[PDB]
């Protein structure tokens, strides 16, 4: 099966690239959140970062990790900068999203079939 | 239509009305049906209401059903039959029925 | 004892099923009359591994697999499974 | 025919055949399909690669000119092996003629930098990426048009339904304005509108 | 031929003109119209619930060309300006009182128009 | 080698020696517009819109009835078909009126299509436009004969498949009126078909009314209740209701037709319908409450409560998986009592080999038998479809039918051989009566509905229409690979729910009386509280329950087939899941999760949270109910034989009548259509 | 170029939220409204979705949900393009057969036949 | 009749106009499928859709052109040789909406 | 004069009664529920039954090119007054 | 419109009164047609 390959022939390029955005991310964190002035602790707001980058982690094929990196260095090079304001940094955050309820029970008790 | 003599229905007045063929007129009949092949004797029903129409001058809305009778068809043939032909009369008329050729040379 | 019910799966052609249909076709009737209570009960094509079920005590159930043994094989192991 | 028709000209339709068939002597490499509207608008299909050699000649080679970008856009079409068509769309300036270029691509195979012929290509280009998402390979840059600096998952491609699964909204908590799954007041009411019999006969396609 | 507030029509002797029959709302480019027609006492069909969105509503004139009663016709008056966004909202009822208050305007308008539609 | 070369526009196609013109332009794509012509119906001329030039040829031939010689070529768009089309549909479109914004089928009727897609565009002749008296004929169907084309589909449908044989036209040129001359209502099973059929508004759905229009409705793919055909179904939802539900085609059941219980059951769909789950005080009332209290009562009750003393009992509607849910819950509590409303005998084992407990021949082979006996049933009412294809069986390829065990009114003219069960056990034995044909039959037939099997004979008439199945299938019956010995069932969901090991029945709670009891959409009276003793705390799990609901100590308001995406099962075998319409009113959740949810409170958890496990576990039952609209047929029908032939039930001598008779036990029969207003209206214009 | 020949299946997390875990497509080609006689609505395969509820608005009625995915259709030319899109763009899904009418023989003159049970009464 | 609505007189009192009345209204005409570019001139320079048809009803994908989204882009080096002050003459002074420009 | 609600509401001409625990009636304290007061059933019963010596009769409902399209109705039966669908203004055939 | 007079129709608003923003007169909107499902009741009757 053909392909063109983006900036990696093989996963490990990826796995390389991907190290390196994270190192962005965790350079600029503090920066960005007191850039803003949030109200979230750095540690805060880098393990949401982290987490970020494991909802992602089963991905196999190279092309849609680099894919997802030029998403990462895209919003990052938004956020670098000032073209977002407050709102999206912190929409990032889920504050006014109600908790929702994930035990079959309560579901059922509720939803009627979600 | 909307130029029509008379509609075609029955509205009323004759569900039960009598009607009743003539000894005589059986034989009549039967001697009829005899012209016509086994596994039909449909054919009947237009000769045998023709009949009908003889011994009674105008046949009410019984003898159609009479007639679907006595030949076993559905009566709705029956009806169907007594309305698309010139013939019958499903209306009661006079002793002398009077008829003039208006279209042609005649005209 | 215990056994609530019992049930098998065959399909329509592969060895495996012409084997336990052959099960079937012999042994079935006089299994049948042995217990009339016990309420076997015989479905149709599951591609392979005919396997068969055996439910019984509070929804308990144990699964064994009938892919292409012999008519003898299943004898012994459904006596198995009803001696117990 | 003659009103309340338009009347067609065979002088366009055979010149501008003569033109497509003449590129395909020339470029047998990348061209594909030639195929001429029958109202006279000629369009060429090309493969995923020659889009910036084919364009570097349609610019040039003094029998056709083709200065101007007119513009460029894709369609979505699902059902086909590559999901999508770039279609670039020129005006030449020198003959008064235009021709469509048609190329192709999946999601993951980039299409690479239309740019380097037409300068007017440079956001055409990124409001495909933002809007579609097919990648563009070394553009001088890629950012978002059109959506949100937040915003995600490609709109217009018939995967992303109408709405868009957020709202925006503010509440005195945050004292900032928020996001929720999309609620909508009324339902979108959906119409059927595509009536049976084929109302023309020529286009119909084999049945099997 | 201008076109203001959405006022329903009836016959001489008022019929409700309205038909039930849909097509205002089938032509509606912002969806925004809803008819639901149960028939009544009489036998014949006329609406439940036919409602508007002045707020959706993009005042085209596309719903005074589809009635093939002429049922519903952009009014004369633009009046306007509802302190709450729920007043912007159209019963059936709220557009036959506004038929109501003025038609003799809309027989003018109409009466002169209907030549060119 | 009995195929012919015929062009179409210059392209050739392989067709057979006498298909028709329509069909060889079918086959290529080409649709010819037209009106009279119906796959299920006779050819007629009337409509002339069929019209095809064919070159070589002056004159213009119909397509409809034309038969295909060699070397035709068939221009569809040569001028002259076109002018012809044009003239067609100006002669039509002379006389009609313009109902089209009060017209019901508006966003349908093919006069509006064809006339846009071949059609001229402007019509002509001012003065005309006759007008035709319209005629009140059913509750059912709405009548405006002055829209009639006059097409006869109408007739031919009622005489030939309806078999009723009362619609006709009277009169010549202008004036034809096409219905009843009597004015008598015509009212029968698949009747309500018939507004299908007419292309245009002049026949319509009365109850269906003014009320939607078909653009602005979004179609639904589900299947059929209240009969065990497993008719095939399109709901057509607005906005979150259900304005009415459509045939569609499906070859080997329902064709295009739909029973008309059926089609009008909608109604009855929501009139009473349970919201709420309710609780009844010690002040002696039902109210209703928070539905996790009443959970937590009914498992606290079920906590306390365990051994073959506690109960439950399902019939009428409920799908498979529910089915599954209730049987591991009380199965995971300790024993099954559990049971359906019938009786279905189990002496033979019947519960298990689902040879002779089920129609193991499915229907498209019907139409492949040549002698069917029928032993007592009403078929026209019971499974109505069925019936329909017995007459189409019977009216084309020639049949002989035998009743068996009372005299009913069926369309086709069958033989009565008269009513006895010693009639059938001398039809074991060599007597005379009949039973010489079945020797010499080809492909015989012989169908024993459940609801003659619910008298207490019900193993000895199995028995003996067995014997029957016996003394045919072993020498000269048998032709080949091959079933004849089957069984048709009435109410929709038992044939998967004795699938699923339930004891048919409701023998086994009267012997032991239960301190709890479970019901899911069960009004069978044979279960009431002055059977069970002293304090019940039975349970009614359901959708506007009329019956047991005023019984019920606990309510759990179960959704109704519309709403629930479930399985089903016809009674051949074929596995069919309806898909959700609409979700279901108030809080009514999904019976299973209803279950699923009880038990999860309960000390024992059943192995799922959701249903693409529940079906895994389906197939962990029985493994065709995941393969879906796919009969397969069963065997070891001799097995069941010897098995019916070890014990020995004397026949008793109350001779059998069908539990349903005429037409008024049609309507209000299953217990949704005791709900809708609509059934009511016309069982009380039947009564008149 | 360097191809880099690469074998694996095709999946998206580049599209949106949870909505894929839970809800199943659905594949057909839908059956032909039975109300009118013409084929031309078929020949195409669809995509649907799950239903989900719908509640009257406490202010007008107006059915409401969300269920941003409720309203789509994707009509496609043969099956395996359905399968295609569904395992590549990563939500389950189910497929239905596809039904044909079945080829029938019918002759005008069966209506008037001798002895065969078939005859019109009234045409 | 089956392009444009009839005019009332002749939609009443006469059937086939009535019918491409009400379907056309409802459906709307058909349009056969093809892929067409059109360019007129508007007061902001050249404009144009390229429509896409399945043979149907509704359209399909059709992206106008906005000369203001081209013209945009040109600020770039249009510009690049004076300061803001007049970049506010830069960007007014080819004729742009940016309500055409996006889209 | 409108039929008026027990609460006090004035029903409509298809009856919209809000129930006395329906919580959405609070919608309308303060502030007045409208309604137009004049039914249209009302009026139906108020036409008179226009008679025509001939057999088949037209409805322009009000004249021509504003009205509802023309449609002929059959006044062939007597025993029930033949309705226009679009007005619903009577007819007979007189005696 | 003393010139030319309206056609002065009975079932015309003979007052034509202000504009009803604001002020305790003022439009609400609310759902018309009549409930949906028609809940079902319980008997009176214990037993
Ligand atoms: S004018 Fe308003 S109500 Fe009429 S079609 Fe346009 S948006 Fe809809
Ligand atoms: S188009 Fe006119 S008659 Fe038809 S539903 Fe709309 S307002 Fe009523
Ligand atoms: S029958 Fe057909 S053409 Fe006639 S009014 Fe109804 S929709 Fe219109
Ligand atoms: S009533 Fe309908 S089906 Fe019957 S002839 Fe008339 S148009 Fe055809
Ligand atoms: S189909 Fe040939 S006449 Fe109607
Ligand atoms: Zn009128």
């Amino acid at each position: 099966t053909s392909v063109k390959p983006i900036f990696s022939r093989d996963m490990n390029e990826a796995k390389r690239r991907v190290r390196e955005l994270y190192r962005a991310w965790y350079r600029e964190v503090p920066n960005t959140v007191h850039l803003f002035q949030l109200d979230i602790s750095v540690k805060q707001g880098r393990d949401k970062v982290r987490e970020m980058f494991k909802k992602n982690a089963h991905v196999t094929d190279p092309r849609v990790v680099d894919l997802l990196v030029i998403k990462g260095k895209m919003e990052l090079e938004e956020t670098i900068n000032v073209w977002k304001q407050r709102t999206h940094v912190m929409r990032f955050f889920h504050e006014t999203e109600a908790p929702r309820p994930k035990d079959f029970l309560s579901k059922f008790y509720v939803g009627h079939d979600p | 239509g909307g130029a029509l003599f008379v509609h075609r229905d029955t509205p009323k007045n004759n569900p039960e009305t009598p009607f009743d063929f003539t000894p005589e007129n059986y034989k009549r009949i039967e001697a009829i049906v005899k012209n016509y092949p086994e596994g039909h004797k449909a054919a009947a029903v237009l000769p045998v209401l023709d009949l009908a129409q003889r011994q009674n001058g105008w046949l009410p809305i019984s003898a159609m059903n009479k007639v679907a009778e006595i030949l076993q068809v559905p009566p709705m043939r029956v009806y169907e039959v007594a309305t698309f032909y010139t013939m019958y009369n499903r209306k009661p008329v006079g002793k002398y029925h009077i008829q003039v050729c208006t279209t042609t040379p005649c005209m | 004892l215990g056994l609530r019910e019992i049930r098998i799966h065959l399909c329509q052609r592969s060895p495996g099923s012409q084997g336990v249909r052959d099960f079937i076709e012999k042994r079935y009737v006089e299994l049948k009359k042995a217990n009339p209570d016990l309420p076997i009960l015989i479905r149709e094509c599951s591609d392979v591994q005919p396997k068969l079920w055996a439910r019984y005590a509070f929804g308990q159930e144990k699964n064994v697999s009938l892919n292409n043994f012999s008519a003898d094989q299943v004898t012994r192991a459904l006596e198995n499974v009803l001696s117990s | 025919t003659r009103p309340t028709v338009r009347p067609r000209n065979d002088v366009a339709h055979k010149q501008l055949s003569a033109f497509g068939e003449y590129v395909a002597e020339i470029l047998p490499k990348y061209v594909q399909q030639v195929q001429v509207s029958c109202f006279s608008e000629l369009e060429i299909c090309i493969h995923p690669d020659g889009v910036i050699p084919v364009l570097t000649f349609l610019r040039d080679h003094s029998n056709a000119q083709f200065k101007s970008l007119a513009d460029l856009t894709a369609v979505d079409i699902p059902t086909r092996q590559n999901r999508f068509e770039i279609v670039y769309n020129l005006l030449s300036l020198r003959f008064n003629s235009r021709i469509r270029v048609k190329t192709y691509t999946d999601e993951l195979t980039p299409v690479e930098s239309s740019v380097s012929v037409y300068k007017a290509a440079n956001w055409y280009e990124r409001e495909i990426w933002d809007m579609f998402g097919v990648f563009f390979a070394n553009h001088p840059d890629l950012r978002r048009i059109l959506t949100d600096y937040g915003f995600e998952g490609h709109p217009f491609r018939k995967d992303f339904p109408l709405s868009g699964y957020v709202e925006l909204r503010y509440d005195d908590e945050v004292k900032r304005v928020v996001a929720e799954p999309v609620e909508l007041a009324q339902e979108f009411r959906k119409f059927d509108l595509n009536s049976p019999w084929e109302a023309f006969p020529a286009y119909r396609q084999p049945p099997e | 031929r201008f076109r203001g507030e959405h006022a329903l029509r009836r016959y001489p002797s008022g019929e409700e003109r309205c038909i039930a029959c849909k097509l205002c709302e089938a032509v509606c480019p912002a969806q925004a119209i809803t008819i639901e027609a149960e028939p009544r006492a009489d036998g014949s069909r006329r609406t439940t619930r036919y409602d508007i969105d002045m707020t959706k509503c993009i005042y085209c004139g596309f719903c005074q060309e589809a009635c093939p009663v002429d049922a519903i016709v952009e009014g004369p008056n633009f009046e306007f300006s509802t302190e709450t966004h729920e007043e912007l909202l159209y019963n059936k009822e709220k557009l036959l009182n506004n038929g109501d208050k003025w038609e003799a305007e809309i027989a003018a308008n109409i009466q002169a128009d209907y030549l060119y539609r | 080698s009995n195929l012919i070369e015929v062009f179409v526009d210059g392209q050739s196609v392989m067709v057979e020696p006498g298909t028709t013109v329509l069909q060889a332009c079918e086959k290529v794509g080409m649709q010819i517009p037209r009106f009279c012509y119906h796959e299920r119906l006779s050819v007629a001329g009337n409509c002339r819109m069929c019209l095809v030039e064919i070159e070589k040829a002056p004159k213009v031939v119909a397509a409809c009835a034309m038969p295909v010689m060699k070397g035709w070529n068939i221009l569809t768009n040569s001028e002259k078909t076109k002018k012809a089309r044009e003239g067609v549909m100006e002669f039509l479109l002379a006389n009609h009126p313009l109902d089209c914004p009060i017209c019901d089928q508006g966003g349908e009727c093919d006069l509006q299509d064809q006339s846009m897609m071949f059609g001229s565009d402007r019509s002509r002749f001012l003065e005309g436009k006759r007008a035709v008296e319209d005629k009140n004929i059913g509750p059912l169907v709405k009548t405006i004969m002055t829209r009639c084309i006059q097409c006869t589909r109408c007739i031919r449908f009622a005489s030939e498949i309806a078999g009723v044989d009362d619609l006709g036209t009277t009169g010549r040129g202008n004036d034809m009126q096409v219905g009843t001359y009597i004015e008598k209502m015509f009212m029968s099973e698949l009747s309500g078909n018939i507004i299908d059929i007419c292309p245009v508004g002049a026949l319509t759905s009365k109850p269906y009314a003014f009320t939607a229009r078909p653009w602005e409705t979004r179609k639904t793919e589900s299947i059929d209740v209240m009969d065990a055909v497993g008719s095939n179904i399109v709901v057509s939802t607005r906005t979150g209701e259900v304005m009415r539900i459509l045939p569609r085609m499906h070859e080997d059941i329902n064709e295009e037709w739909i029973s008309d219980k059926t089609r009008f059951a909608y109604d009855g769909l929501k009139r009473q319908r349970l919201t709420e789950p309710m609780v009844r005080n010690e002040k002696g009332l039902l109210t209703h409450t928070t539905w996790e209290d009443a959970l937590s009562r009914v498992a606290g009750m079920l906590q306390s409560c365990q051994g073959n003393d506690v109960a439950a009992i399902a019939g009428g509607l409920v799908d498979a998986e529910a089915l599954i849910a209730l049987k591991d819950l009380l199965n995971r509590v300790d024993s099954d009592t559990l049971c359906t409303e019938e009786v279905f005998p189990t002496a033979g084992a019947g519960t298990d080999l689902r040879s002779n407990y089920l129609l193991n021949t499915t229907i498209a082979g019907v139409e492949e038998a040549d002698v069917v006996l029928l032993v007592g049933t009403n078929p026209r009412f019971e499974a109505p479809l069925f019936n329909a294809r017995i007459r189409k069986s019977w009216l084309h390829n020639d049949l002989k039918v035998a009743l068996i065990g009372s005299p009913v009114d069926l369309t086709y003219r069958y033989d009565h051989l008269g009513d006895s069960p010693k009639i059938l056990q001398d039809i074991a034995s060599g007597s005379h009566p009949f039973s010489q044909v079945l020797q010499e039959a080809k492909k015989p037939m012989v169908v024993l509905g459940s609801s003659a099997l619910q008298r207490n004979d019900g193993a000895a008439i199995l028995a003996a229409v067995s014997n029957i199945a016996q003394k045919i299938r072993t020498s000269s019956g048998v032709t080949g690979d091959w079933k004849v010995m089957n069984i048709l069932h009435r109410i929709a969901s038992q044939v998967a729910a004795l699938d699923l090991g339930y004891k048919p029945g409701v023998e086994a709670i009267r012997k032991n009386p239960p301190k709890m009891l479970f019901l899911l959409g069960a009004d069978g009276g044979c279960v009431t509280r002055q059977d069970l003793p002293k304090d019940c705390f039975i349970v009614y799990q359901g959708h506007h329950g009329d019956v047991g609901a005023p019984i019920a100590d606990v309510i759990l308001p179960g959704a109704a087939y519309t709403e629930k995406s479930a399985t089903y099962v016809n009674t051949e075998g074929r596995a069919q899941q309806t898909k959700v319409a609409v979700m279901p009113p108030g809080l009514a959740r999904e019976d299973w999760k209803i279950i699923r949810a009880l038990s999860e409170i309960a000390g024992m958890t059943l192995p799922y949270d959701t249903l693409d496990q529940v079906r895994n576990r389906l197939e962990e039952v029985s493994p065709n109910l995941v393969r879906y609209d796919d009969v397969e047929g069963a065997n070891y029908f001799q097995q069941a034989s010897e098995l019916s032939k070890l014990v020995n039930q004397q026949l008793l001598a109350d001779p059998l009548v069908p539990p349903q008779l005429t037409i008024k036990d049609f309507y209000m029969t299953d217990s949704i259509s005791r709900a809708s207003q609509t059934m009511a209206k016309c069982v009380k214009a039947v009564t008149e | 170029i360097t191809v880099d020949e690469k074998l694996d299946i095709t999946t998206l997390t580049g599209v949106p939220e949870e909505h894929i875990k839970t809800r199943k497509a659905r594949i057909f080609v839908p059956a032909r409204n039975n109300m009118q006689s013409g084929v031309n609505n078929t020949k195409k395969w669809k995509m649907e979705f799950d239903t989900r509820e719908r509640w009257e608005n406490p202010l007008m009625g107006w059915a409401s949900t969300a269920d941003p995915l409720s309203n789509l259709v994707l009509t496609f030319s043969t099956k395996e393009d359905a399968i295609a899109f569904a395992e590549k763009n990563g939500w389950s899904y189910d497929v239905e057969e596809r039904k044909v009418p079945k080829p029938k023989s019918k002759s005008y003159g069966a209506n008037f036949s001798w002895n065969k049970r078939t005859r019109v009464s009234t045409k | 009749a089956k392009v444009s609505p009839p005019k009332r007189a002749e939609m009443k009192t006469s059937m086939e106009s009535l019918i491409h009345h009400f379907k056309l209204y409802t459906e709307g005409y058909q349009v056969p499928p093809g892929a067409t570019y059109t360019a007129i001139e508007a007061p902001k320079g050249e404009f144009g859709v390229y429509l896409v048809s399945d043979g149907s009803s509704r359209p399909y994908r059709c992206k106008i052109k906005a000369p203001g989204f081209a013209h945009l882009a040109g600020l770039d080096k249009m510009s690049k040789g004076h300061m803001l002050a007049d970049v506010v003459a830069i960007i007014g002074t080819q004729d742009i909406v940016f309500g055409e420009v996006d889209r | 004069g409108v039929r008026t609600s027990p609460t006090g509401e004035k029903v409509t001409h298809t009856g919209q009664v809000y129930d006395d625990e329906d919580y959405r009636r609070v919608r309308f304290v303060g502030r007045q529920k409208e309604v137009n007061e004049n039914f249209a059933i009302d009026l139906i019963a108020e036409q008179p039954v226009s008679q025509v010596g001939s057999r088949v009769i037209s409805c322009d409902g009000g004249g021509g090119a504003l009205g509802h399209p023309r449609v002929y109705i059959n006044l062939d039966k007597e025993t029930k007054t033949g309705t226009c669908g679009y007005c619903g203004l009577q007819f007979r055939q007189q005696h | 419109p003393t010139v030319k007079p309206p056609t002065a129709r009975k079932f015309i608003w003979t007052n034509h009164k202000f504009n009803l923003s604001g002020t305790p007169q003022q439009y609400v909107p609310y759902s018309t047609t009549r409930k949906k499902i028609q809940e079902w009741v319980p008997p009176s009757t214990p037993y």
